[PDB]
């Protein structure tokens, strides 16, 4: 019979309208996490403005928080993407996170998706700015896992520098 | 405690996305953010 797939960790699903997080859903399986990724609207289908963000269980979307303060982002840009492509990039996103795909996986915090109209960003979260290795290693493979071209204009943010 | 990540490939995960424990209702989530409504 079929048996659900546990992940490494513990994920939460927030969703932001525009302090206002506001947490969804856990999960901690493959199957537990189609079962909510399918019934929820996709990126390309929530109200403008608002915000989608995964993070493992324990830290919030919130950068100032003791478990993101000294850490950063990537960001990648998506200017006028169509729906479908915005869907599968997010989502793909979402599945090296939970896959653990990165080699220095332990250090990713979540990711975060903005709405915002013309323009869509999509950012993955590191604990420590500061670490090297898996800052780089981590960028990499975002670049190679989601067929990044130069448009995205991937690049790495300390929170602190806002 | 010897650790060992576990790790799973994307193609992996998405051959399970149409499994019968794929398609259950989540149980939490507001009515706003269901599809289709
Ligand atoms: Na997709
Ligand atoms: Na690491």
């Amino acid at each position: 019979p079929h048996m659900k797939h546990p992940l490494m960790n513990v994920w939460t699903l927030w969703y932001l309208e525009n302090d206002m997080q506001n947490e969804i859903t856990s999960f901690d399986t493959v199957e537990d996490f189609w079962s909510l990724y399918n019934h929820i609207k996709p990126p390309s289908e929530i109200k403008l403005g608002s915000d989608y963000s995964l993070f493992k269980k324990n830290i919030r979307p919130m950068w100032e928080d003791a478990a993101n303060k000294q850490g950063g982002r990537w960001v990648i840009t998506l200017n006028k993407s169509s729906k479908t492509d915005l869907d599968n990039l997010w989502l793909d996103v979402l599945l090296c996170l939970i896959g653990e795909a990165f080699d220095h996986s332990d250090q990713i915090c979540g990711a975060v998706i903005n709405i915002r109209g013309k323009s869509n960003k999509i950012s993955i979260w590191t604990a420590d700015g500061n670490n090297e290795e898996a800052a780089l290693e981590i960028g990499h493979k975002l670049r190679d896992a989601l067929r990044l071209g130069r448009n995205n204009s991937l690049q790495y943010q300390l929170h602190k520098d806002t | 405690p010897h650790m060992t990540k576990l790790i799973y490939e994307r193609a992996f995960m998405k051959n399970l996305r149409g499994s019968p424990l794929s398609q259950t209702p989540p149980s939490n989530v507001p009515s706003c953010l269901l599809r289709g409504t």
